[PDB]
């Protein structure tokens, strides 16, 4: 007993992995373990979810992509999966909840042809095949060419669709403050950068009274008065506030006696020349993230200037874009051309929390900043979380067009036409692409689980009205008619470029997983 | 330790030291209280004082 | 010898479902418990210490919270709606808590059935919504009505919420002069200008308000005694620079051949510091404050031609004294000008248990006073702080918005009725909803009763039979130890108090709801 034998000792402790047991139960095993892990995500019945760090930091979430960002992982195709959906939401946003049912369906229904001993490299060639199929069958279902550049109402009802998947309760006050953030930002610096929206965070007074500025915010305090001008004349300043020391190490030297008191009195003077040339072009506010020297901040209280401090360099950029004016490393020149301008600034109250505002008109353009209030913070993460991903919602449908029905519809859709094209393939592959078909019903089925009706006659209903052509009709959400709803008229759309990077995505993934079959794996 | 006929205490330093006294905030002072009301009486006389 | 290969690491803990909610909601429930005694005319504070052995009492809630440093999850949302509640209102912190936990008690039962969370969030926000309609409605100003002082809604306002800390025998005091004090706060209406002072000792009946600035602090030099202390009819002057021989001025080696130019040297910064004071003192005025020390050789020339003088003030209170006095700061002693220089109508410096302050006071011109709070407790100083903090931000949010509400639980009853009157019209699984938010809803005048050691069954009985018909604003009386008109009685708190405490909770149980299960990490 007690000893058998190794013909390989290769390995100083490790783990060898081999024979397809493990392609053909653990890694598939894994990814179901992802995939009932945020089964519950994605769904407008979708409940919210919190995790904690390694840190011991609160996240409520119903993003996919974050809360998979805060589990640590170790089964490495299960790293596939998650940094796959991760790049996912880097391209396009909400998805991520999609990609990852996607791969958990796909794998589950793989493992199973597997099984029924379909080759592992067979399986690859129907799943490529199936993919790209459904990727040239898909632009045929896009309704809805929403058109409009810069109006609020129908980017408002567009991005409904992702605000009210992640957050259930508050669409319409969310839809307006973040369409009035986009029809506020214009093309300047090209295309309605996701960059140009700041995010502020401030505690109480409920979500329903958040609101939206046309500037740019701070949560720093002031250095002389508060005032605004319907004239504001703002500059900039990379350089510290103060005389420029020079960087080599340059000590004042005297000889004779007068040296101390016409060196100190000229210092005091020519900070006074310097302060005073600022405001003899009229600037009444100053900006800078280096340090303030107590007598130029002195001189401004003199000549009634305003001082404004600590910020970090992508802050003045953000300021130096809201005003447009050029900031100066040198301290000198308050050049008349690239010198600020902004409708009113002033400091105000919040939360007993001292804001820094940059109220605005701007109709060249501006980069906006919405005020979130309310009293948990971590509700504070969610929300703006939320809004972010609307963001990039609305970003993407920008970048070509082409709304495509949700809800399931299109997918069903997909289901029928794939499965179809599946008939019509025959080969050995068949049950590949007709396993690949099937592997779509995942996202009724998890809107049902999270809706709680039972899913089953409700995707055949699905099926049975979706035999008429009727390609705008999806999954209802309400309990006393767990069967259906037509989408179109519900405005439950989302974008074509969205599901296809999705769907393009979870391809690659399953290809890859699927694809290695022994494993090698040296201790951490 | 109250009234003329009264009698005081005598209190040893955490280093050692000695010190005999009368003045209720000094028997506060040097003592060594852990439970909470005790400090709050001992803050009591300091500030009475 | 292979293993199986885990999903995430060892000891990741992790519990799904019903069974978390409910742990949630229990939890939600025993961090209320730590404060349920603590609301009420005849409420409750809680002393806590660190581990650091430091002491501290608190009556508002969200201050024992704070201090409470809780490790499981769910309850940390409950305090950081008490930190938000605190920024926004003031008491009803305990409140806002309340509401919260008994919100969910409510629920918890139909939780037991397998009800969608997503349903009851959505009957808790619709409530909610109606709920704050229905109190704005009913909110109340006084500039339309004719026998309202723009202060006397303040003063009954300060009069309802200080009633229930560590000063509630003191409030037809404390309500006067802290009504006055925010008056003279206008419009910067932000808290950093008065300042609190903790001045031990005294009886906190002679807690002082002063139409000036005061210090706790001081500094000895040479002469400091020497001086005046009385200066009648001054002129402050505000230093920001230092008075000391470069001590901490630019730093520079120097060169001399001629023993005479050293002394040269050496008289010529003597010379300087002769300078400033020399400016100083033909400035005219008599006051000179300073951020930076003040050298000694500059306080005996001050004794010598009786200025007075001070060093290393707190940049806080000379803000507050520049704000008082009219004058801006200075640090270029050049270019000094009678404009800058504060005065003030008298100023002085007397002994106060002790400690050596300074007076100075009665500017007719000043936006900014201060407390000297007296009191023979350390302890008394954080709490009656805290106190104070909460009575003068609610009447500065007061002051913003003439809407105020009768207390006394008033308000939550005829929520209470408004909402189970409305409940009937909705049928379906929203109408339990509805009932139990009203049932949890009604929660604040018992814990108001029991912290009152009465039958509240009797006291809500009659509350909800005459409230039915007979007037809004009846409500437990504390004294009388029944129902009354609490608005006459002048219970009147700001309406913005309840309205966020009740937004923050319904907020609250649908974020606590919708969670179904955590994770934790090592």
């Amino acid at each position: 007993p007690k000893a058998p034998g190794f013909a390989q000792m290769l390995k100083e402790g490790a783990k060898h992995f081999s024979g397809l047991e493990e392609a053909v139960y653990r890694n598939i095993q894994a990814c179901k373990e992802l995939a009932q892990t945020t089964r519950t995500a994605y769904g407008p019945n979708g409940m919210n979810k919190m995790v904690i760090n390694h840190l011991e930091k609160l996240f409520v979430t119903n993003d996919a992509a974050t809360i998979l960002r805060e589990l640590e992982v170790q089964h490495p195709a299960a790293k596939m999966i998650v940094m796959a959906s991760h790049m996912q939401e880097q391209e396009v946003g909400d998805g991520t909840n999609f990609v990852l049912v996607f791969a958990g369906a796909l794998l589950e229904l793989a493992e199973e042809l597997l099984r029924i001993g379909l080759s592992v490299s067979e399986v690859i060639e129907g799943y490529e095949i199936a993919c790209r199929k459904a990727h040239e069958i898909l632009p045929n279902l896009v309704c809805c060419s929403a058109k409009n550049l810069r109006d609020i109402d129908e980017v408002s009802s567009l991005l409904r669709t992702s605000i009210m998947s992640k957050q259930y309760g508050n669409e319409v006050f969310l839809a307006k403050l973040i369409a009035q953030a986009c029809v506020s930002i214009f093309p300047d610096s090209g295309h309605f950068n996701v960059d140009n929206i700041r995010v502020c965070k401030i505690l109480g007074s409920g979500i329903s009274s958040s609101s939206v500025l046309h500037g740019m915010v701070f949560k720093k305090e002031t250095e002389g008065d508060v005032t605004s001008v319907k004239d504001a004349k703002i500059a900039v300043y990379s350089c510290p506030f103060d005389g420029m020391i020079t960087e080599t190490k340059g000590t004042v030297l005297i000889k004779t006696a007068e040296e101390l008191m016409n060196f100190s009195k000229g210092e005091e003077n020519l900070m006074d020349a310097q302060v005073k040339a600022i405001a003899d072009t009229g600037a009444n506010v100053v900006v800078t993230g280096g340090k303030v020297a107590d007598m130029a901040l002195h001189y401004a209280n003199k000549y009634n200037i305003m001082l404004v401090r600590l910020n970090s360099k992508w802050d003045l950029r953000r300021l130096c874009k809201t005003v447009g004016a050029t900031a100066l490393p040198r301290l000198t020149p308050p050049v008349l051309e690239e010198m600020g301008h902004c409708d009113s600034v002033y400091l105000s109250e919040v939360g007993d929390t001292q804001v820094v505002v940059f109220k605005h008109e701007k109709e060249d353009g501006a980069i906006s900043t919405i005020v979130l209030r309310g009293s948990t913070d971590n509700l504070m993460d969610d929300i703006e979380r939320a809004v972010d991903d609307g963001v990039n919602t609305f970003k993407v449908l920008t970048r070509d067009k082409r709304l495509v029905p949700g809800g399931g519809a299109t997918e069903i859709e997909l289901a029928k036409q794939i499965t179809s094209y599946g008939e019509t393939c025959p080969g050995l592959e068949q049950y590949a692409i007709k396993k690949f078909a099937e592997a779509f019903e995942a996202i009724p089925r998890a809107l049902a689980e999270n809706s709680g009706v039972k899913a089953n006659e409700v995707i055949s209903k699905l099926y049975a009205v979706h035999q008429e052509g009727n390609k705008n009709v999806g999954l209802d959400i309400e309990a006393e008619v767990p069967a259906v709803k037509d989408m179109l008229e519900a405005g439950i759309l989302d974008t074509y470029l969205g599901k296809y990077w999705a769907i393009k995505l979870a391809t690659n993934a399953a290809v890859t997983v699927l694809r290695v079959d022994q494993i090698i794996m040296a201790k951490p | 330790s109250l009234g003329p006929n009264g009698l005081d205490k005598m209190m040893v330093d955490k280093d050692g030291d000695v010190t005999v006294t009368n003045d209720g905030a000094t028997i506060l002072s040097m003592m060594d209280v852990d439970h909470q009301i005790a400090k709050l009486m001992v803050e009591l006389s300091k500030s009475q004082d | 010898m292979p293993t199986p290969v885990i999903l995430l690491k060892e000891g990741t803990d992790s519990s799904q479902g019903i069974p978390q909610l409910v742990s949630n909601i229990s939890a939600c429930q025993v961090i209320a418990e730590a404060v349920r005694t603590t609301l009420g005319p005849r409420g409750m504070d809680k002393l806590i210490v660190d581990g650091r052995g430091k002491a501290t009492i608190s009556n508002d809630g969200a201050t024992i919270l704070k201090l409470l440093d809780v490790v499981h999850p769910a309850a940390k949302t409950l305090v950081d709606i008490a930190k938000s509640q605190d920024a926004e209102v003031g008491d009803g912190t305990t409140s806002v808590t309340l509401l919260a936990a008994e919100f969910l008690k409510q629920v918890k039962p139909y939780v037991e059935e397998g009800l969608h969370p997503q349903i009851i969030i959505r009957a808790f926000r619709t409530a909610t919504q109606l709920a704050v309609n229905k109190i704005k409605e009913i909110a109340v100003t006084v500039k339309k009505a004719d026998k309202v002082e723009q202060r006397k809604l303040l003063e009954k306002c300060a009069m309802t919420a200080l009633s229930s800390k560590l000063i509630s025998q003191q409030k037809a005091f404390f309500a006067k002069m802290v009504v006055d004090a925010v008056m003279m706060l206008d419009d910067l209406l932000q808290l950093k200008m008065i300042g609190i002072k903790k001045v031990q000792g005294g009886a906190l009946e002679d807690s002082q308000l002063v139409a000036g600035v005061a210090f706790k602090k001081t500094f000895s030099y040479a002469g400091f005694e020497m001086q005046p202390k009385k200066y009648h009819n001054p002129k402050i002057a505000l230093l920001n620079v230092e008075l000391e021989l470069k001590a901490e001025k630019d730093n520079a080696e120097i060169r001399v051949h001629t023993v005479e130019d050293y002394q040269a040297i050496v008289d010529a910064e003597w010379n300087i510091l002769y300078d400033k004071l020399e400016k100083i003192h033909h400035s005219g005025a008599k006051v000179v404050l300073s951020k930076l020390p003040i050298g000694d050789v500059a306080t005996q020339y001050f004794a010598d031609r009786d200025m007075f003088c001070a060093g290393r003030v707190p940049e806080e209170d000379l803000k507050r004294t520049m704000m008082a006095c009219g004058g801006s700061i200075q640090t270029s002693v050049n270019a000094l000008s009678a404009d800058v220089l504060g005065r003030c109508q008298v100023f002085e410096e007397t002994q106060i248990g002790g400690e050596r302050y300074n007076f100075f006071t009665g500017c007719p011109k000043a936006k900014t006073c201060t407390f000297i709070l007296r009191g023979g407790a350390e302890q008394f100083m954080e709490e009656t702080e805290r106190s104070l903090h909460d009575a003068i931000m609610i009447v500065r949010r007061a002051i913003k918005n003439d809407s105020v509400v009768a207390g006394g639980g008033a308000i939550e009853m005829e929520l209470s009725k408004y909402l189970r009157d409305y409940s009937r019209t909705i049928p379906g699984k929203q109408q339990l909803l509805i009932g139990a938010y009203a049932k949890a809803l009604e929660i604040i005048p018992r814990q108001l009763c029991d912290n009152a050691g009465f039958d509240a069954t009797n006291i809500l009985n009659k509350l909800r039979a005459r409230h039915a018909q007979g007037g809004t604003w009846y409500g437990v009386d504390i004294n009388n130890e029944d129902i009354a008109d609490n608005f006459e009685a002048f219970v009147w708190e700001p309406a913005m108090v309840r309205i966020n405490a009740l937004t923050a909770a319904s907020e609250a149980a649908c974020l606590i709801v919708s969670v179904d299960e955590t994770i934790k990490n090592p």
